[PDB]
């Protein structure tokens, strides 16, 4: 935990000197990243603000190759494409999935519902995205998060054109 | 939704009919008054009296319409330019304002017009180099850029040694 | 009224979705001739003018 | 034609020699990488607790 | 005094009926909050109306105003002298009076001759100006889009499909049959007399 | 204040309108911010327009250009003698003025004069230009050209893909009703005289 | 100054563009690592492509040159003297110029003369110099390839096809439309006179 | 108009999605020829130019 | 669009080594056919066939390349422009919606982009006075800014009263 | 950055009283490195020494204040004018969950003051014809708006056939 | 209708600032189309037009809403008048059936409307004897209240018998 | 087409991290709120007991 002055600088950081770090504020916004020098400070977009500075781990989270017998069989080595991903997540900030390298960031803001200058607080919902991936069976795709945040997924859904 | 900018530029002329009193402004403006209307040179003046005009549209997404009082003379010429100025007076506040798709909206609608009203007059009134003339590509050489103020009875002529232009006393 | 039909009910005319349907300006009236022609523009067809009314009954009554 | 299915993750990380072994009840109930995260013990998946320099 | 009408007066009222036509309750007031059918049918509604009224001459939607001639620009072929500008809100062109030599070329009109030109346009008109049965039209095509869009029902537009084109056609019907039908311009055999 | 509704003027207007007649939610506000879908469908959406104006003489489309740098065939064919460039911006040759021989050749037009002429063509406009009813009607080709991967339902397809070929007839009409049809340029049995 | 095509003008972009009819994202720098639909695509373009231009006269794939008569070889039979080198460039033969005598016999053509002769011929052209109508075309037919040969859906291949025919006759009739038809070069009642 | 009219529907002409679908330039006139069409090109068949209007009409009132 | 614009002039011009290809757009660009190319006063087409070109880099910060088909030729010219049109590359719903930084960036961006272009074209192609020259400050007094039409054989002379620019027949 | 931006022109002029050090600035400005400060046509330099000026005020809506360290003679010709760069260094993050009024407003304010003074110069500095002169309204007819290249000893100069503008050799 | 319905009269009259918009309904309505509006004695029309009207706050207790789409000139006289047709609003089966507050609550707040409809034109529009005077009790007495239809030119007159109103000519 | 489907209470009210657990049988036996009210053991939810102030 630091405090930034009038011209977002910080000190104190020595435990972290040459890392990238994000700043976290209070109302649990992350705002940036900045680079920590040798002698331990960095610039934070906020001035006069209390942070949590820290680095990065980056979730992924890759489901089980698609499932879908029909009557024939199995249809485990079946050509399929995925038409619908629906992400389902609760309580989270940041997210992105889809199919690489070609991703779908999830909004977490409302246009016409908030007021400047607020954090709108972790969000829960279902996303409809169309991945656009290729037609293999052990096609991959990922939920990551392009910022630190919370971040609950609780399943993961699809609309499969099983060929 | 959204107005009409692309290749749409904020001025127009046209040449009268005898007797014609309407005049198509073919693009968007937000205010009567940022809206300039010249007769054969001539500024005319908003209002109802003969020699003056009426207008409309103010606020439509594809432009207006100037009504003429006087009826127009054959080959007059009639030229409509948007001339808006270039400010920002109604800004977001600090704690209390709600981020809506109309406010959004309507801050690049008039930056996108004010910045079309730049290149119009940049593409039908100014001059310019051709684009692949061998200018120098550093902007600190002046030598075919910066003109001297002209006295009276003198022309724009590079000089003998061609390191600038000044200007040059030609008898009449 | 007769010589006003003549001049859509007499002469070859067509109704499409559009005059487009083919070029008037390299059309090629020529035996043997092969026009281009966009022969479905959409939902419709290009078609011949529809023929209507009855000649015969103006032409008993005049 | 098209089929509806899910995923939960109450599994965890399945070692890619599982991928032919269609049945057994964790096929969609696993994932091919869960890294940086957790499972609960409902199907979710959270992400994994940060540190604090101490 | 004259008594109001009960059809539908504002685009709100169109969109709203056409959103509970598709099963949803729904307010003029609250229609900020109505989720992905408001988000939709706000979206589809503009280029619905304006592609309706721009493809036929319905004559609530008619108007007309002189035409300008625009200067330094000339045509160089079939014999065309001068370029006119369009009106700002037409949405159609439909035709020109006094009715001389002019073809539509690109976004201009092209004239043989510098005389006061009228156009006779379509545009777009609030719907305080439409009439029900139009309104009624509007109301079972927007629903019909908002099927497609958001309900991924297809027994929903087998539902509406035939009430959108009954509506289309009485629609028709009702603005066309009040006034009579004009002749037409060009007669060969009789003008060449 | 004034009820507003006005047709599409931006590409991501369409584009926009078209992602979401083929039933999907995800924002759209900007091609950036649209992922995957929104930038399959922008490529897709510079293949179509350009071979929709490229295929049919639309009025909305239509420019003329002169042509002057007329050179010498040699060696030649066919008692051609002359070729000029057609020009990088026409996507579509219709005819010329005044009325020579010429023969479309590669991407050559062939003469047998040397004097300047006059091209017609079609070009590629922006969306600013597009009549309301085109617009539509590319709303849903687009979205037919996307369905075929990412709709559903055959059923739900079939549905586009007859708003499609709809909105193309009643685009085509709106747009070719404006002006009288021109007459052929050959007319043997009456030239001969 | 000359505004730049948005449609596609290279093969890249044609074969990315069937990739993503398809449903695959696909940008031109990744084409490399596009995986199975890549390999398909890659492999089938050239013989799509060649066969297209070899089987219909478009007139933007027309060329003409000068043929050889080869030494050393005697047709001896049907009076024909001659055997002449077709063009490398050659893709199909369409007639000879001036109209004389002669058959294509293997992969040489017959003559009963020395003169100089003139093939036209169609060829491949590269994507720059293709019309859009046929560009869009071509994307249909190579993803209605890719269809069968790697996603093996039957649903596939029924959506693609509506398109695949519908753009080969637009493209058809946008390229032919341009020009006057020619006449026959043998009319027998009249040239006996 | 007669002579206008009789240039397209009096002449043996064709409709296609091109001129292209024979080749003029080889077309051999003769008893017993074959022609090579091709004689659907996309969705179009090549069909007989139709004929439109009521000739008998423009000949009953002249 | 989440990449920084940075301040660089939207046009560069090269002199070609002997059999020289590939020539780099230190600018920013969005879209292919956004970016004008000549080659000693030709514009050149995108393609492949020779003497066209083909170009990459579009979305990226900087570092764009364009690859001539046909080798050049020694102390060729080419010259690389930006020209964008100016209109609005969004559109935001009046309902409750959603927002991305993604949006933002990209509307920002862009006009960013617009902005230079304009004043690229200004800084390197265009005659103006040098700024610390004593012109008028009202817009109103046009004596040393609004110039004539020119006739056959004219230029642009200041008149003996020192009150406009009007155009003077020149002689021997 | 939760300030307005008036209709003000990013450039003043004045001519300095006896002794006079303070000058006002009445332009928003974003950074001192933004602001040129010329004295009889030669470029002051920001700093303490003598025949340097220091500068306040950068961020208020109603501009600041340069003080010369050496008082100015009488009826010395001091210009300030506002040179911000045309670039955007700071964007948001992919999905920002926090949007601050004074970066919403610091985007829409930047590209504000950076079209005035694109406008500014082209208003005060640059040439143009009239806005009601029958220039050709097709921007490729490049007859009165394209210039050659002066070589030395040449003027501008419309040629014979009234076709284009021509270098022209004086030697008066 | 589980508003309650206060005692307000169904009648309210505004004189208009220079641009007033917005014009409050006190009194309760529950249909738009039986809110009759004037300006200057001219009835409005519900829309989107210029020069019409909307409407908000149906089922409301109070604080309606007329937002005019033309702003209003000063001192113009806005009328706004509830009219609701006196009719029966519900309707009850004679089988067993369901009843609830509700339905009771919507009927009888709607003849309570209806009844100060009728009694605000009595109170504000209508001429009555002051409640205090000795008019006959008897409503068989017609004396002071049965009216003859007028002539032209003719006025009201007690007739000299005292006996009844009768139609009475008024000469120069 | 139109399915027909019902849902009791005997599980209460059900954490939101569960509501893709479509496997586990206690999908249409719990409720998204449970408010001042309790799950009797027939699977019925009833108001929650008043109280009496001492």
């Amino acid at each position: 935990i630091v405090t930034s002055d009038s011209n977002g600088l910080v000190t104190g950081l020595t435990h972290l000197a040459g890392q990238q770090v994000y700043a976290i504020t209070e109302d649990g916004a992350t705002i940036g990243s900045s680079f920590v020098d040798a002698s331990g400070e960095t610039s934070v977009k906020n001035v006069n603000t209390t942070l949590t500075v820290g680095m990065q781990y980056k979730p992924e989270l890759i489901p089980m190759p698609l499932y879908a017998p029909t009557q024939m069989g199995d249809s485990l080595y079946a050509e399929k494409y995925v038409q619908d991903l629906y992400v389902d997540y609760v309580d989270s900030l940041y997210l992105q999935a889809g199919f690489r390298p070609q991703l779908t960031d999830i909004p977490n803001m409302h246009l016409g519902n908030y007021t400047l200058g607020q954090s709108v607080p972790p969000q829960t919902g279902i996303y409809r995205i169309c991945p656009r991936g290729d037609w293999e069976p052990r096609q991959e795709f990922v939920i990551t998060q392009s910022q630190p945040g919370p971040m609950t997924i609780i399943g993961v859904g699809y609309n499969v054109e099983v060929a | 939704s959204n107005i009409k900018i692309n290749d749409v530029f904020q001025r127009i002329q046209y040449a009268a009919s005898a007797g014609q009193t309407q005049f198509t402004i073919p693009f968007p403006f937000f205010d009567n008054e940022y809206v300039l209307v010249w007769q054969n040179g001539v500024q005319l003046v908003m209002g109802g009296a003969p020699g003056q005009y009426g207008i409309s549209g103010a606020g439509s997404p594809s432009g207006g319409l100037i009504t003429l009082v006087t009826p127009a003379a054959l080959n007059d010429i009639i030229t409509i330019q948007g001339d808006m100025p270039i400010d920002r007076t109604s800004i977001y506040s600090a704690t209390i304002s709600n981020l809506t798709g109309s406010d959004l909206n309507g801050d690049f609608n008039r930056e996108v017009v004010m910045m079309k009203q730049i290149q119009t007059t940049q593409a039908l009134l100014q001059l310019q180099y051709a684009p692949w003339l061998e200018v120098s590509q550093d902007p600190d050489v002046t030598k075919d850029r910066y003109l001297p103020l002209l006295g009276s009875g003198q022309v724009w002529r590079m000089n003998d040694s061609g390191t600038g232009i000044e200007a040059y006393t030609i008898d009449e | 009224d007769e010589l006003v039909a003549a001049a859509f009910q007499a002469n070859p005319m067509y109704m499409a979705a559009s005059d487009s349907a083919f070029n008037q300006q390299t059309f090629t009236p020529r035996p043997g001739s092969i026009v281009p022609v966009q022969m479905v523009q959409g939902e419709w067809p290009i078609k011949p003018f529809e023929q209507s009314g009855n000649i015969q009954f103006n032409a008993l009554l005049v | 034609p098209i089929r509806s299915i899910s995923n939960t993750f109450n599994r965890g990380e399945l070692d890619p020699t599982l991928f032919a072994r269609d049945d057994l009840d964790i096929y969609d109930k696993g994932a091919r990488k869960l890294r940086n995260m957790i499972a609960l013990w409902t199907g979710a998946a959270r992400i994994a607790p940060g540190t604090i320099y101490i | 005094m004259i008594e109001l009408t009960s059809a539908p007066t504002t685009k709100i009222e169109i969109i709203s009926a056409a959103i509970s036509m598709v099963g949803k309750q729904q307010t003029v007031n609250t229609i900020d909050g109505g989720g992905a059918l408001a988000i939709d049918a706000e979206k589809l509604y503009d280029t619905l109306v304006s592609a309706e009224l721009g493809s036929n001459r319905w004559r609530f939607a008619q108007a007309f105003q002189q035409i300008s001639i625009i200067t330094t620009l000339n045509p160089t072929f079939d014999g065309w002298l001068y370029e006119c500008q369009i009106p700002a809100d037409c949405i159609m062109v439909q035709y020109l009076y006094p009715n001389i030599q002019y073809i539509v070329f690109g976004d201009k009109i092209l004239t043989k001759s510098n005389q006061t030109f009228t156009l006779i346009y379509s545009r777009n008109v609030p719907v305080s100006k439409w009439p029900p049965p139009f309104s009624l039209y509007i109301v079972y095509h927007l629903a019909s889009m908002l099927g497609i869009s958001v309900t991924n029902s297809d027994r929903m537009l087998a539902r509406i499909s035939q009430g959108m084109e009954m509506w289309e056609s009485r629609a028709l019907f009702a603005d066309a049959q009040s006034s009579v039908t004009l002749p037409f311009r060009h007669n060969p055999y009789v003008d060449v007399r």
